[PDB]
Order: C-alpha cells, then structure tokens, then sequence
C-alpha cells in the first residue's frame, strides 16, 4: 500500500498532478523450482 | 555486562540387527528389589523383562529386524488410482481425462500411510493400461503431469500436449508398463496426511466448512492422459496405476484407521454403525 | 522424590505432591527456531517471560458419565493476556508448551483420566449417521478457544481412529488412588518452521475418562478438572495490524 | 527491474501505455491512500508485466525476497513524503494509513 | 551528507533528503535500565522489534493561523500495537524514544517551525480569565492521545512560561527553505527507574510555528505536518491484566 | 550459537574556574572557511568566537565561575512559610498549629527552584519567631515534625506531643532562631517540581481534576507547633520559616516562570493579563 | 535513471535474523529450461483427400 | 561528480552537467575483432578518427502526446560524412557505438524518456487489424535512416512485445527533474565477426515517452530530443565500388 505521509507540494506554476514508475525484480535470495508451462501463452489458432 | 539477566533430548540411535538376546538368570528372593511393579501413571512402558519375572536360559538370538525398517515396510507397489475412458456413455467419450492428484482414494495404501503423521519420500510410479476386460491393442497413449498453474488441457488436441516444459510420457498398450521416478514436491518439508487447520484467514461460516484438513503443500496438481490422435479412438481404456514410496523418513505415529474410510479429504466416519476395534464373545471368563 | 514437584517459569509457579514424573514428548525439550531451518528472513520477537508463563483455562467438571474433552493449541490463547496479543499481531508464530492437568479427589474415590496429545488432531464427522451425507465440523469444533470441547465419541475419539491406540502418544494417567496431575512437556512440531496460531491447531490436548469416576454417596460429588498451560520459546514473526481470524 | 503495470485499470486497456504508471497529486485531506496492490508475483494482475512475474510462471514454486524500486517522475519543484507499506498474509487491505 | 538521512529500526525505515543533522537530548542514547539503579525485582520483558519501532500518528494541517500542537508521550502509543498493549498488561514501563517530525512545502513556500522536547510538561488554566477560580485541565487535555492537542497560548507554552526560552530543550526547527524534518533522540528521563505508563507522561513534544507559514495565492496550501516516533529499549515489568487506565 | 541474531555519551565534564581567555587573531581572507555562518535548525547554539569574526588581543582572563555554581546560587536562606497563631479570631484561638508542608508558596523562592526540573539536596531550616509586631516575649514553643501516617495532634495538649519517636524542639521565642539539618526524605531520588500525571489509576473525571499534577513523592508530611503549656498563651505568635538548601544536584533546565503565580499547586496564570516577557517601544528602529 | 537495478538488500531496509539458505538454483540454469522435448511439428499423409 | 561529464572522441566533444552515469552495454566495451574470430583473410582498414566520432541527426520535438521514436544501426549513418562512405565502398563492416540522447528542460517540467538499446530489432505489423492479412513493414519503416521512424504501438514496441519488460536491455532514463541525458556505450554485437551494414541492422535505439511531458501553460512548450552518435572502433573489409543497398 502507498500513502501520502504528508502531501504532494508544488509552488505557481508547476503540474498539480505527476506519476510515478514502479520497477521490480528479485533480490539475491531468489530461487525458484520445478519447471512447468505457463498460462501465459496460448495457440488460440493455427500459426501460419 | 550492566544488565546481568541478559546472559536438546536425552534418548538417540542405536544399531539393532538382530532381537536381544537373553541371558540366563536364576531365582532372586529379596527386599527392596522389584521390577514386576510399575506406575504406568508416568507415561512410560514397563521395563521389565524375562529374565526378572522368570528363570531364563541362555538364548543367542539371531531373528533379524531389517523386515520392519519402514523402507521395507513402505517401498511396494500399491493402487492409488484407477482411471477410465469409455468410448460411449457420460463418462469421457472426449479422448482424454484429466485427473486431479489425490491418492487416498484407496485403503490398503492409505491406512499404512496414516499410520504416520508426516511422511517425507520420493516415489516410482507404474502404469498399467490395457481395455476395460484386460485385452491389450495397439494403440499409443500420452500422460503428462500438470503441475498446479499450467494450462490444463481442455481437449484430446488442446495446445497444452505440445508439452514443451511439463513432462510427459509417449507408450502404446502394448509395449509394458510405462514407469518414472518422483522426486519429493512439497513447498514444505514433508507431505502431511493430518492438518488441523484451514488453509487460509477469515470466516470459517459452514457454507465453507470444506476447506477444514484441506492442506495445499499435499496438492501436486493435475494427471492428463489422452490418445495420441486428431481423431477418437475405438477402444475404451482402464489405466491403473501404482506407486511405491522409496528414500522415505517418518514422523509421528498415531492409531490406527479403525473404521471403514468414507471420503478421500476427511476422516469421517459412518455414526450409526461404529465397528468394535476386537471381535466379541459372551463371557469375560470363556474363550 | 519424584512424586513431589515444583514447575516456575514466568511469574508462576505450580506445585504437586502427588505426581508421577515428567513426560518429554518424543523426548525433545522445545528450543527456538534455529538459523539452518529457518526460512523467514525478519528478526523475530522472543517476549520472553511475558508469554512463556503459565495460565489457567476455564475448569472442567467430571461426572460418573462424563465423555472426556479436547482443546487445541495454540487456540487455547489466542485470545489471552500477552501471548494472544502476539498471535494475534503476528503471521507467523512458533512455541512448544508445557501442559500440567489438574485433579484431586478423596482416598475413596476412584477413577482414571488418560491424558495425551494428539499433533494434527483433525476431526471427523459421524457422516449424517448413515454415512452418505459429506458433512464437516463447524469452526466452533474444530477451534473451541479456551473452554475447550466434549467428545460425543471417545472410543474413536471423533476421528475414526482407536482411544485403545492413544497411548502411542505422549501422555500421562490422572489414576485418582495414584496421583492427582499430569505434566507433558511439548515441542514443536509442523512441516514449516513457524506458522499461522490462527489458521493451525499444531496438536490437540485430550483429557478422557477411561476408568469412570466413583465413589460412594456422600462423599464430595464435584470433582473438576483444571488445565494449565505455558508456552515455552514462543517466538512471533511477519508483524502487522492484529487479526483475530 | 522492469515495469509493473500498478495502473492496471479496465478503463486503461485501450491506452495500454497509462498502465506504466500512477499518478500522485497534490491531496486536500490528509493520509489519503494512493494505490494499492499484491506482492504475490506470480499472481495475475500488475507482476505479470514485468520480466519476473512472466519467468516465474515457468516454475510451480518460488521463494526468496522482492524489491520494488520507485521513481518519481513529477518536476524538479515538487517535493512529498510517502508511506510505502507491504502487510504480510493475515490482514486484507489495511483501511487506513 | 549530513542533509541526507536513514532511520532503521525493526520493520521500518525512514529516509530525508533535506536533514539538519540529529538532536541526542542531553547528549545520552537511551538505554536499559541498569542493576544498579534498579529495584523492582521481577525479570523484565524486553520485546525488542515488535516494540521498537516506527509508529505514525495523526497528521496534522499548518495554516497561516495556526497556534501549535503537542503530544505527551508515552500516552501517544498506549493504544497501539504490541507497545501499547504491552503498556496496558503491565504496571511497569520504561523507554527512550526517536522523535521524526515531517513537513514539506515548495522553494517558494515560507515558515519555521520549532520542535522541542519538554520533561514533566504539566499545563495550566487561564484561571477563569480573571485568574479567582482555581480550575485544572481535564484528562482529555493532559493526555490528548495520539491526536494530540492545541495550545491556545503558545507565547506562555498554556503553562505560564515562556516559549522565547524553549530552545533551552532538545530542539530542532524545520524552516522551510532549509530542512524537512526534525530528529530528536529522547533517553528515559524521570525520579524513579521504571513507571506507569498510564499515570505519567514523561515527557511532551511541542510543534509550534514561530515564524507562521506564508505563500503566494496559487500555490499548494495543504502543508501537512506528521509525527513519526519510535520507542527505543522498551522494557516492562509487574505483569498483571490489561489495563487502559 | 546456533541462533545468530541473539548477540553511552559522547560528551562529559571538565574543570573551568576561570572564564576562557581570548588569543591573538590577525585577517584571515579566503574561501571554503566560513565561521560566521550557522545553521541554527539543527538544535546546536553557535560555536563561532570572537577570533573568528574580529582581530582580538590576547587577554588573560582570571575571572572567577565560582560564584554560578548552583551550589552558590540556592544556598542562601529564604522563606517558605508565614505561620500565625493570633489569641483572639477565627484563625486560631486554640495555641496550636499544623502545617502541611508546602514550600511553593512565596515567588522568590520557588522562581528559583522551578528553573530546573529536579533537585535533590538536603537542607538547613531556620525558625524566626516573635510576636507580631516584632516584640519578643518570654514564651514556651514547641516545634513538631509529623511524618505521614504519624498521628497529628488535635490541640495544645494531645497525646502526639509526648514526641517519643517524631523529631521535635523546644525553644524559646527569646532565644536565637532554632535551627535544624534535614536530610533529602523523597522515596524517589529526587524532589520534582513537574510531574505531568496523577498520583493513581482510575477515570480522571472533572471532579477529581485536582489530582493532576500532584506528586505524593513531595509530600513530606505536616509541621506543627504549639505554646508549652496546658493553659492558653495570652501571646500571638508569628513564626517565619527559612529553608537554605545544600548539598545540591539539579537536573533539565526549563524556561523561567514569567507570569506572576496564582497557586501553591500548579502552574496556573492570569489569562486576561498575560504579560510579555520584554518591556515595549513605539518603533522597531528606535530606542 | 542510471540504468542500474537496486542495490538494496533485507539488512539495509529492516532487521533481519540469520538466515543459512540451502535452496539450490540448479533448475534455473538455462540448460534444464530447455533441455525437454517439446512439439515443433505435426506431418500428416493422408490416404483420401 | 558523477553528474557531471565529457566525451571526446576524434574531433569532437560532447559536455553534460546533468548525466545520471554512463552504461556499458552488457558489461563489455567495443574492440576491433581479433585474429581467432575473423574469418575474412584481408587486410582491413581502420579509418580512426574520420569515422570514430560523434554524428548529431536530425533533432525531433516532444509533445505532450508524442508515441516515441527509433532508429536502427548502421542504417542511420550509412549516408552521413566518411563512416557512410566507408560503409558503402565495402562489403563487411563492424564497430561499437557511444550513444548520446539528449533533452533538457527546466526545474518546472515534467515527463520521463525511456532510452534502450535493443538488439535485432525486428519490426512487425499490425497484420490488417483482423490478424488475417500477412502484411510486411516497408523498407522505409524497417530502416528510416537518419530521421528515424515513429511507433504506432508503442505498449508492444510495434513487435508483439512488451514495452514493459524493455528495461532487461541496456538503458538508462531521461527523468526531466534529475538529468538531461542519457549514454550508452555499445559493443558489436552479432552471430558472424562482420557483416553488411547495408543489409543487416546490428540494433535499434529507442527512445519512448513512458511519463509523458508536462508543464503548465506559458513555460517553453519546444522540447527537443536529439541523438548525438559515435561510431567505435570501426573496421571494414572487402573492398569494391560504393553500394547504396
Ligand atoms: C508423467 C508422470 C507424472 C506422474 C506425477 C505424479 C505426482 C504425484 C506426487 C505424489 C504426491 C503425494 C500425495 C500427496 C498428497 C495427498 O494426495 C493428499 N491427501 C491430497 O490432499
Ligand atoms: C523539627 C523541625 C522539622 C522541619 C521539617 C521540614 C521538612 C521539609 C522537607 C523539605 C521537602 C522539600 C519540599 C517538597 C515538595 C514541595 O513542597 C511540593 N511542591 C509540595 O507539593
Ligand atoms: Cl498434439
Ligand atoms: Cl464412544
Ligand atoms: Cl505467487
Ligand atoms: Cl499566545
Ligand atoms: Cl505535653
Ligand atoms: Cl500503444
Ligand atoms: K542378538
Ligand atoms: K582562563
Ligand atoms: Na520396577
Ligand atoms: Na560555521
């Protein structure tokens, strides 16, 4: 969850409304096990 | 340094190959000795032996205990599945079938199972195919494994046989049985046939009173099987198949099952009909 | 020697002039979780001394046909003093226990409680009686909190499973011309090093009577049956708001 | 690190490039929650846009600790404080900061 | 490198990019309470990270006509989390604490804000205008809570003092073309080595704008102001039930 | 061991009796040096000295620091208590007196002790007795200190006077002005000024609002005096009560009190008048 | 802006016990991602058609 | 210090007092192809600082609706000073590249450019809409020269793949309110030692609006982006008459 801890402050003359990118990745600790197919992708139709 | 307060098990293991032996013993007659009077108050079993209670001689036993290692014990075949699809009728006139993997659908495996509470293994499982009234024809199948999260496959031709990453085995009815081993695929550390809890947080009304032993680290997914073919097959097909736990540890071991099983997920038991544990007779002073 | 006793952990103490020694479950005294199975990766909260204390549960009467009762752990405390402000705070808990059964009675009474615990005591249902309805126990079953549960079928203690067999279990004998408590003490146990105290009951505590209480008329009739338990090495993990359920 | 799509609105799907990311501005009540998500990384929603979430989907199981790195794309002039917060398993959504 | 910051204690952090270093009041980190100056005798509880932590109370909105808010401490966190709790279950208490005051605006913005920390702040009345009745604050302005309260004199801090002489006291100031935050690290200051959580407020933080908020038509006007404390050795003793007053 | 994670002040005192003395300094001219400049939020008061923002001399200073040691500074008598016993009126006609000590009943006194936040000390009192006019006659007294939980006496001849174990005098209202040592009595280690909370638990209703801010570890109890005798004095009596503290330790400074005092038991001001603590001008430009 | 990944690890943001992790990484490596037969063609010769 | 910045290479230098680091493409910085890879037996010509030097192309604006732009290598400078004429006489070619992005604003503009470098950036097309059409992009699209091309579909980089995910290639960001730039050094990168600079593109630059421009009315509202290039360690072998494609 992200909140506002105090608020968005801006003086004359700048937006009034901005955005923020979030990135994310695994940190070293990461492991992962056994291997299976994914949902992800599907042959909905004959590749041609 | 300023602030003073701020500063295991008893029984292991021990090579048994052989029952004890016994030594030979004579007749004791005294005071304050008596091995024959225990407290089973204390939670313990009784100590005493043979050579206490009688005059023994002496026997140099060489029955050996290896029969009862649990790897003995465990590591044979049994049936944990039966699998059909019929050419005609309700049943699967779709060429394929997909089975959810549970195998307390049969008592002989289950019961030895729960004998225990925790069992951590690794299992060679056997396929054996052939038509409903035992004949064998040519005819070539394919089972895959579907681990939780891939794509099932919804037809005898989804893209799912493709199966580029599950693993997936190709025989015919007539070639023998198809065999593989498994490793042990639980997220924790040993799969559990008792859990008394939930699977997850909130109100546990009685619409889902279900979920109640319902332990998700036990759940290994999905079994397909099909023809190998665009088009369906003739012939109706059992498959039975069979596993055998091997490289196995157990812990904690509880009664025995001692009414007939009622559901693969629970162990509810039939309330109007409850069987005596001992077969009965009149009197407590006849055979 | 042996049958004299004296339990202090915490602010408490329990004394005992009638036991009959000490049970070591599986003989393993519990201990914190250790780095090598651990898997969690946030320095855990180890209270200390404000939960791993001894507290006392609503008591039991024991009548000529009582069936016997049943409280799970580490239910029981979900809902008190500090210790159930942890678990409560806490997704992950951890902790082994200490459980003293108490029963006194007269030199002329008689009767025998079988004491033991049962890890993962899952219930089952007597199945609509016929056995065709697929029924399952409501939450107040299978989790009665701290007043506990009776058992409507001790012989096969609501589980399908033998009382006869219990005995492979941890566990103790109250024999009234014996003794007057029982003590087990109880590691941990699960297949995952620490866990939810809401969502899983680790073992179950059963208290039945297998010899049943007796006496002549006249003498005391009301003969409870009190428990009191301690967690030891409660450790918590994986802090948050509290949840209850 | 890639991109998580936290902006994953059904409104957005056909201007797919909004779901990149989600906006702050200048609030006029105090503690106001600005988004919300779940950490489970295989789970459908704003993982399955980046490299993580799509690889791990080719395994049944994963464990280990994530990072989720935010950068603030407002000008130069803006300043602001938030509370970033991850709830382990237990308690839904928490309803106020 | 002195303007950048980090705070880190148990499961949370806190970050500033426009510091004006860190007030240790008095110049001692907080610390347990030692054997020597001791004298309950009860092992204490020490809850360590579920405890010592960072806890954000209400935030509050600057105008152009504020007057100044403060909090009592311990009674901001009596009610909550595990701190709170253990506040309740236990007569005893003992503390530090690490004080981070927040509040941004824009380079065009104006106002200085000082923060101070005030042992034993006891308030006054304006004694009936006339100064004849002799009337108390009531517990509500003792003991606000964790929304703390409004000072109607800031000139005489409600108290009959002087504010011009607070600097006296661990401060800082956050002036808005400087700083965003105040950092004040507060050892446990009192008579006696451990107290009641509930009856005494060791201490109380003043947030009060000396040099008012200004800025021209057009520019943001919510200027918040929030409160981030954490307890710091937390120790407890004389366990009992939960009390909340 | 196989548990990992189960495993001050930067400042301190020094001897100055003299004011530090002021060295030589010539022009110094150039960057990055920059003394003048402060950053007041950061809490600390300004370190830049004279040398640093003008050519000084060298001046070997010798005057003393003594005089501000706050052993100087509170040792000096001062009164704390008016007590009358007047022969015809309400007050009391009955030739005895009991005082509940209170010393934070005359400003300048208090002013003093309320600088700081907590005094320990011990302290000599002096007792300055006469008629009320300032004459002295050939009178009796008894002076009487009645600890808490000592029974108080109830008129000039109570048992309570017999002083068996409370400490008491006797003097004359001719002789010198009796005097005394009293050692620091607080069960708490120091005497508090300012104590922020109640003396006991329970709801602080608007009825019992009087509690806040009394700390029974001030209250040392009641100090009573009587005429010696069985038969009433025909004498009023007006008795000061001078208190000079020593031996000595104070702990956090706080503002000087700047409104007058309004009671002995609280902090409370006149707010209708609250005055500033500078005297005003006309303009901010001139004197 | 960099182009660089987080830096940050548990320790910095929080306190964090010992932790002696086993967990092998072995499945990972692209070989046992790839090395398993999958579907690249179907071929038919149909006798009518 | 890291800010802060200047590339010299052959007769030209760029500045930067705005950078954000400089990335190395893969870890690995270009170099002439050494004698165990090459499989051409002639002797190659390794022009230096006539063809190793920074190319500015055609500058593009930044509107607040822009969809982002790309350009492929060697194509863009095929036709530009002596490295097009290099790269036209002869038959195989090879080098790295110092790319150099550039957009500045002011403190009051807003919008972040993600620049990336991506190998074998093959294009496809919206297939008819349907899906049904086996349509191809046109040399003009695949290879726009030195003006580069604009993505209609910039979510799926106009390639069925996502935007999203783009980040797993060497990049860096233009964040208006922190730099002004953005370098990428790139090695040579393909499954032969040399090749066509004519008939194969080694990589595309892309630079895509993923936090779109913004800024209130009356600031500058011309924003330009342009791209500064160096080719590095340039060779080419094979020689013959000058080829255009
Ligand atoms: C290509 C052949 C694939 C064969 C794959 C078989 C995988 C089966 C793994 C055995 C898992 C042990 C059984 C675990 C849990 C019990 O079934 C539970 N009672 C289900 O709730
Ligand atoms: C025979 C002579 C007896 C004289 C005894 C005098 C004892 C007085 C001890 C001094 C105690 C210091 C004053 C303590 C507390 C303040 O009065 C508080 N403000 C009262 O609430
Ligand atoms: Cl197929
Ligand atoms: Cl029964
Ligand atoms: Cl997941
Ligand atoms: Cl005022
Ligand atoms: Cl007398
Ligand atoms: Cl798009
Ligand atoms: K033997
Ligand atoms: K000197
Ligand atoms: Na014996
Ligand atoms: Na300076």
């Amino acid at each position: 969850t992200i909140w506002y801890q105090t608020n968005y402050v801006v003086p004359i003359g700048a937006p009034t409304t901005a955005y923020i990118v979030a990135l994310a990745a695994a940190q070293d600790n990461f492991t992962m096990k056994l291997c299976k197919d994914t949902e992800d992708i599907e042959q909905t139709a004959n590749i041609q | 340094d300023p602030i003073a307060d701020m500063i295991r098990s008893l029984t292991a293991l021990q090579v048994l190959p052989t029952a004890a032996n016994t030594e030979a013993s004579s007749h004791r007659l005294g005071t304050g000795v008596v091995p024959a009077l225990q407290a089973a108050e204390t939670g313990a079993s009784s100590n005493a032996s043979d050579k206490n209670l009688i005059e023994t001689r002496c026997v140099l036993n060489h029955h050996s205990t290896q029969e009862t290692a649990i790897g003995n014990f465990f590591s044979r075949a049994g049936l944990v599945s039966i699998i059909t699809m019929p050419t005609t009728g309700t049943q699967n006139t779709d060429g394929y079938v997909n089975w959810d993997i549970d195998l307390m659908g049969y008592a002989q495996l289950r019961r030895k199972c729960e004998l225990f509470t925790y069992m951590r293994f690794d299992a060679e499982f056997t396929f054996v195919v052939a038509k409903p009234n035992g004949e064998l024809v040519p005819q070539l199948l394919q089972y895959m494994y579907v681990p939780p999260g891939a794509p099932k496959p919804t037809s005898r031709d989804s893209f799912a046989w493709q199966t580029a990453t599950n693993p997936s085995v190709f025989v015919k009815m007539t070639d023998p049985p198809a065999q593989v081993s498994v490793p042990f695929m639980s997220p924790a550390s040993a799969y559990q046939w008792f859990y008394d809890g939930y699977p997850t947080f909130g109100e546990h009304l009685q619409a889902n009173d279900l979920d109640y032993g319902q332990c998700p680290n036990n759940m290994m997914g999905t079994f397909s099987i099909r023809t190998v073919g665009i088009e369906k097959s003739p012939h109706s097909i059992t498959l039975r198949v069979y596993m055998r736990i091997k490289h196995v540890r157990a812990w904690i071991p509880r009664p025995l099952r001692n009414q007939p099983y009622l559901f693969k997920t629970n162990p509810n038991y039939k309330g109007n009909d409850i069987k005596c544990t001992s077969t009965s007779r009149d009197k407590i002073t006849t055979l | 020697s042996d049958r004299v006793a004296q339990l202090t952990i915490g602010n408490s103490t329990i004394t005992t002039q009638e036991a009959a020694n000490i049970v070591i479950a599986y003989g393993e005294w519990p201990e914190y979780c250790p780095d090598t199975d651990a898997t969690a990766v946030d320095k855990p909260t180890r209270p200390d001394v404000s939960v791993n204390r001894f507290f006392t549960l609503d008591t039991k009467s024991w009548a000529k046909d009582s069936k016997g009762w049943y409280w799970k752990f580490p239910d029981v405390l979900t809902e008190v003093g500090v210790f159930g402000q942890n678990a409560q705070f806490h997704y992950l808990y951890r902790s082994g226990f200490c459980v003293h059964v108490q029963c006194n009675a007269s030199k002329f009474h008689q009767g025998a409680l079988l004491v033991a615990v049962l890890p993962e005591y899952v219930l089952g249902t007597i199945a609509g009686g016929t056995g065709n309805e697929n029924s399952h126990p409501p939450y107040a079953t299978t989790q009665p909190g701290q007043v506990g549960a009776v058992l409507t079928h001790p012989y096969v203690l609501d589980a399908g499973i033998p009382l006869s067999q219990l005995t492979v279990c941890p566990h103790q004998w109250i024999n009234l011309r014996t003794n007057n408590c029982a003590t087990i003490i109880v590691p941990y146990m699960n297949t995952v090093p620490f866990d939810s105290a809401l969502n899983h009951c680790n073992f179950g505590l059963l208290v039945i009577p297998v010899v049943p209480l007796d006496f002549n008329t006249g003498a005391t009739s009301e003969i409870p049956i009190t428990v009191t338990i301690a967690p030891m090495c409660a450790e918590f993990a994986g802090l948050r708001q509290a949840v209850k359920q | 690190e890639t991109i998580l799509e936290v902006n994953n609105l059904k409104t957005n799907e056909t201007t797919p490039m909004q779901r990149l990311c989600f906006p702050v501005s200048v609030q006029s009540k105090t503690g106001e929650l600005c988004a919300a998500f779940r950490a489970d990384p295989g789970r459908d929603g704003p993982w399955q846009s980046t490299i993580l979430g799509q690889l791990c989907r080719y395994y049944t199981q994963w464990s280990g600790s994530l990072e989720v790195t935010f950068m603030f794309a407002g000008s130069f002039m803006a300043t602001g404080k938030m509370l970033i917060a991850y709830t382990p398993p237990g308690g839904n959504v928490p309803a106020d900061r």
